[PDB]
DNA sequence: CGCCTAGGTTGGGTAGGGTGGTGGCG
């Protein structure tokens, strides 16, 4: 997280930490979406370009998180996969369409006051809450700078960074980049004339893209750290995988077996 | 099978759940409008 | 007893803390 700051403890309970079990080393944020379902982009897992393929054993989660690298006694919990599953269409080849993928654990999860899931989006959520302008917020442990160059500060941060940034129209998001954008994406950023500061980053990717209903009061996940070029530059936005718009997808596979 | 949560998604035990605020929500509200 | 900074699947923020039990020094 760019340009962010520390996250208040259980202010995002839902934020999952995916982690490789050797080396170890944190690959990505991800969300909890229930007892036994965790949801991250699709690239976290598996990226061919980059020799990127990892399988359940090879990963574990944590949940219930604050600091990056202590391990919280009595307070994060820690569960490994018994299934991932990737979207069949998500496209690595080229612009990461539909980064999404969804892990489920191998033994339910206990709730608490540091652990808790926030909400899919349905058609009113999305239709209500998606439009420029709004503000959603990001969490994650990711850099704090583009660390592939030489930068002044510190490269990861000792804890959970948050930043709340608007939602932008589609036809900035598109002409800020040559990757080619997808319904499936949205970005979010501030506009170099409203000269405020705020991204995503590296390290951040499976993250959550929340946003409040005014109406219920509750947390809807409305996407998922996807990618970027470079961190926080001018007239460059952040990509969001859309939730929503792979909510079918989800769903069928959620819901597919009674266990 | 989604299996427990969703009821109670999105509300957090130590805000929405106490009724308190953290510290930034305002801004997303104030978006809105 | 009041300080100081510390392993462990782990820092030092302090010997609780968002958690359990646990020093060494004057
Ligand atoms: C990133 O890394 C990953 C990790 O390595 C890598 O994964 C590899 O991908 C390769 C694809 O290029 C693939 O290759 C295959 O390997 C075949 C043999 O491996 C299978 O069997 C061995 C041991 O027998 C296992 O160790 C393997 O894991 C693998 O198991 C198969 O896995 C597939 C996919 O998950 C299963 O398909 C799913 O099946 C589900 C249903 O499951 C059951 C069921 O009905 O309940 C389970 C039952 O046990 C089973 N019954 C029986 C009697 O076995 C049934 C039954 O198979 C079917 O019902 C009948 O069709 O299935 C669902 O249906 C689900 O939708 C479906 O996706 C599959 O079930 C499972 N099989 C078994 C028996 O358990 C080779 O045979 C295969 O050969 C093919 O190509 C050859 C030509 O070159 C040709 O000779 C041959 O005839 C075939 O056409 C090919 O080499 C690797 O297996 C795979 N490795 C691993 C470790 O997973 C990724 O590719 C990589 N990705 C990227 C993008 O880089
Ligand atoms: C995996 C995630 O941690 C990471 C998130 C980056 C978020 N950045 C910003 N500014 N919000 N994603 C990536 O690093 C992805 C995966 C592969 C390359 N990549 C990029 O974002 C590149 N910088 C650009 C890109 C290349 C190929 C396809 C899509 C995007
Ligand atoms: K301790
Ligand atoms: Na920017």
């Amino acid at each position: 997280i760019v340009e962010g700051s520390d996250a208040e403890i259980g202010m995002s309970p839902w934020q999952v930490m995916l982690f490789r079990k050797s080396p170890q080393e944190l690959l990505c944020g991800a969300s909890l979406i229930s007892d036994r379902w965790v949801l991250t982009a699709a690239h976290c897992l598996l990226y061919p370009p980059w020799d990127k393929n990892f399988t359940e054993n090879d990963l574990l989660v944590r949940i219930g998180k604050h600091s990056r690298t202590r391990y919280e006694r009595n307070i994060e919990k820690i569960s490994m996969l018994e299934k991932i599953y990737i979207h069949p269409r998500y496209n690595w080849r080229e612009n990461l369409d539909r980064d999404i993928a969804l892990m489920k654990l191998k033994k339910p999860v206990a709730f608490s006051d540091y652990i808790h899931p926030v909400c899919l989006p349905d058609r009113e959520t999305a239709a209500s809450l998606l439009q420029a302008g709004y503000k959603g917020r990001v969490t994650g442990w990711g850099n704090l700078k583009e660390t592939w160059t030489a930068n002044v500060g510190k490269g990861q941060p000792s804890v959970l960074q948050v930043v709340n940034l608007p939602i932008v129209e589609r036809p900035v998001c598109k002409d800020s980049t040559r990757i080619r954008i997808t319904d499936n994406m949205f970005c979010a950023g501030y506009k170099p004339d409203e000269g405020k500061r705020g991204d995503a980053c590296e390290g951040d990717s499976g993250g959550p893209f929340v946003m409040k209903s005014p109406f219920n009061n509750r947390w809807y996940q409305m996407g998922i750290v996807s990618w970027g070029e470079g961190c926080d530059r001018d007239g460059k936005y952040g990509f969001y995988t859309h939730v929503f718009r792979l909510k079918k997808w989800i769903q069928k596979v959620i819901d597919q077996f009674g266990e | 099978t989604f299996g427990s949560g969703e009821a109670d998604c999105g509300l957090r035990p130590l805000f929405e759940k106490k009724s308190l605020e953290d510290k930034t929500e305002r801004e997303l509200l104030e978006s809105y409008i």
